[PDB]
RNA sequence: GGUGGCCAUGGAAGUCGGAAUCCGCUAAGGAGUGUGUAACAACUCACCUGCCGAAUCAACUAGCCCUGAAAAUGGAUGGCG
């Protein structure tokens, strides 16, 4: 990309969001897409297959570049797998009632997405976040019988077995 | 309330020399004497350091809005220090859209001519004050400079000319046209 | 906030006086929140970066125990910008060498500092003409094809004396990065000790 | 067509004001109170309008 | 920063609107005062720093004057003042 219109490669990183099935209606990227010797239909509708088989209530997607290959990855966001760590999926037409629903545990399984929460937080271990993950609630509220409200002040478990 | 006492000192640097008749402040230094008398304000006007180190205005039996002019007063003598050493300079850049602001200055300073602000047939005259040399600039395209040693003199002469070119009956929002103040300054920096 | 939140600042500033007898006075004056952040995460095995404000000078507090005294060379040095980063594991310069990481750089107008300014006799490889930096000042150069050289060379200005304007926003279009020790050690603290980085010191 | 720095030089001195809601008079970006004895001195300011 | 947070998608990633709604880095930064931006950014403001040196600020309430306050043969604190 340099002096004169040069490349060497494509490995060049485009981030994007959102995600029923892929999209198609006269639209994907395009601006960052086109030029790029990419696409709007193969490698949105390739976009399906690996964004799929169950994510259906948005996403974050990487789509690295390799000459005209759009590598279709699912990174995971710190709020999309706590909507997906639910009583989950119904999906679309009902639904309804609506997206603030929130009753689920995921009592190991904040411990599990703060585990996968990889590099992002700069992190204190554990202990820390397990409350800043934990904090970031509306849907769930904590663990079978109890609100976030009370997680906050205390943990006893974790904090060494991360480090 | 009326307050005992209120004062200031200016502090005097060593080229310059501030003699006061009575109230009346004269100061010469390099670059030429400028007076101004304060027969109004009235404030008791002390040189008290020897050599020659300070201007010291009182105020004395005074309430407060007296007490606002102690200041003053020791702000327009500092400002002729300045003048009289360094001495100002207004710049000024002309500003446009389309019709080239045309400036030609005409005696010395004195006559600053302008043809076609805004496409105007009028060509506006403006003069300067006494002591102010105005001079159209290099280094820089559409840029008047105001050269003088009193601010008072220099700065109505800006506003002058940056008031004789004000458009009408139009949005002056829009029509951002007309000679401004971009910088004021010295001559000399130091 | 604030007359128990600041007795509170009062007794972790005490704790690590005490405790921790090895002190880097370091200078932030350009930073970013993102940029501590990372900077406290790479040093995490290591150093306790601590920035106050004002009240620093509250080291007389902690003199005042009826107990320290050499915390009075410490006094000149309470100013303008300052923060400590307090660490156990030191052992001289070799944690603190692989510290300076990349930054200024920068060079401006006004400066004065390091050393004696060089720019090898290189081909620089900005656009055609761009003479006039050169021409300006003055130095012996030519069109070889396109792209512009100096061919001869010399020190443009030396230690002590002021960096113009058009002299520093030449050096910093070659790419050219020195006058600037901010954000990395002003004075260290090691046991009533007073280093001076100029140069032993490391 | 007019240069960045050269446009908000004049927008400095005709189009960042407060205005009097009472009396139309023009006013500096600072005002909290108006110059004006007629409007009885209000302190009810605006900013001027700024061009779409 | 965790962070296209959630609702809302028409965009609202801090920001037409609302439930809300809390941690890290902490120093200190509101899941935001605004500019504005389709949304950002970019800017700004809370918060917090750098530099300076001692008084400073806000809401009320009153005294005195200023405004509200506009009429017809010329013009009346009695006049002069
Ligand atoms: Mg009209
Ligand atoms: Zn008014």
């Amino acid at each position: 990309m340099p002096p004169k219109f040069d490349p060497n490669e494509i490995k060049v990183v485009y981030l994007r969001c959102t995600g029923g099935e892929v999209g198609a209606t006269s639209a994907l990227a395009p601006k960052i897409g086109p030029l790029g010797l990419s696409p709007k239909k193969v490698g949105d509708d390739i976009a399906k297959a690996t964004g799929d088989w169950k994510g259906l209530r948005i996403t974050v997607k990487l789509t690295i570049q390799n000459r005209q290959a759009q590598i279709e990855v699912v990174p995971s966001a710190s709020a999309l797998i706590i909507k997906a760590l639910k009583e989950p999926p119904r999906d679309r037409k009902k639904q309804k009632n609506i997206k603030h629903s929130g009753n689920i545990t995921f009592d190991e399984i904040v411990n599990i997405a703060r585990q996968m929460r990889h590099r992002s937080l700069a992190r204190e271990l554990s202990g820390t976040i397990k409350e800043i993950l934990g904090t970031a609630q509306s849907v769930g509220c904590n663990v079978d019988g109890r609100h976030p409200h009370d997680i906050i002040d205390d943990i006893n478990s974790g904090a060494v077995e991360c480090p | 309330m009326k307050t005992i006492l209120s004062n200031q000192t200016v502090d005097i640097p060593e080229n310059v020399d501030i003699t006061l008749k009575g109230r009346t402040v004269i100061v010469k230094g390099p670059r030429g004497t400028l007076r101004r008398d304060f027969n109004h304000i009235n404030v008791e006007l002390s040189l008290l350091g020897k050599k020659k180190k300070r201007l010291r205005v009182d105020k004395w039996w005074g309430n407060r809005k007296e007490l606002a002019t102690v200041r003053t007063i020791c702000s327009h003598v500092q400002n002729m220090i300045k003048g009289v050493t360094l001495g100002f300079r207004y710049k000024m850049r002309s500003v446009y859209a389309h019709f080239p602001i045309n400036v030609v200055i005409q005696e010395n300073g004195s006559l600053v001519e302008i043809r076609n602000f805004l496409g105007e047939k009028y060509i506006r005259r403006v003069r300067m004050r006494p002591g102010v040399a105005c001079s159209v600039s290099q280094a820089q395209k559409d840029e008047l400079i105001l050269e003088g040693n009193d601010i008072e003199l220099v700065s109505n002469s800006a506003a002058l000319i940056q008031q004789a070119t004000t458009v009408k009956n139009k949005d002056i929002r829009k029509f951002l046209d007309g000679i401004y103040v971009s910088e004021k300054g010295t001559v000399q920096q130091a | 906030d604030r007359a128990t939140w600041k007795s509170n600042y009062f007794l972790k500033i005490i704790q690590l006086l005490d405790d921790y007898p090895k002190c880097f006075i370091v200078g932030a004056d350009n930073v970013g929140s993102k940029q501590m952040q990372q900077i406290r995460m790479s040093l995490r095995g290591k150093a306790v970066v601590l920035m106050g404000k004002n009240t620093m000078m509250r080291k007389a507090i902690r003199g005042h125990l009826e107990n320290n005294p050499a915390l009075e060379k410490l006094l000149p040095h309470i100013r303008g910008n300052v923060g400590f980063v307090f660490t156990k594991e030191d052992l001289t310069e070799i944690r603190d060498m692989l510290r300076a990481n990349k930054v200024p750089a920068a060079a401006r107008a006004g400066a004065i500092a390091p050393c004696e300014v060089t720019v090898p006799a290189q081909n620089t490889g900005l656009g055609p003409e761009k003479t006039s930096f050169f021409q300006a000042l003055g130095i012996t150069t030519k069109i070889s094809r396109g792209t512009i050289e100096i061919l001869s060379d010399v020190q443009l200005i030396k230690t002590g004396d002021k960096v113009g304007a058009s002299e520093a926003t030449l050096l910093n279009m070659l790419n050219i990065s020195p006058f600037s020790f901010g954000l990395v050690i002003q004075q260290v603290f090691d046991n009533g000790s007073i280093y001076n980085p100029e140069v032993l010191d490391i | 067509i007019i240069e960045p720095s050269l446009r908000q030089l004049a927008q400095k001195y005709n189009c960042d004001k407060m205005i009097c809601r009472k009396c139309y008079a023009r006013l500096h970006p600072r005002a909290v109170n108006c110059r004006k004895k007629k409007c009885g001195h209000t302190n009810n300011l605006r900013p001027k309008k700024k061009v779409k």
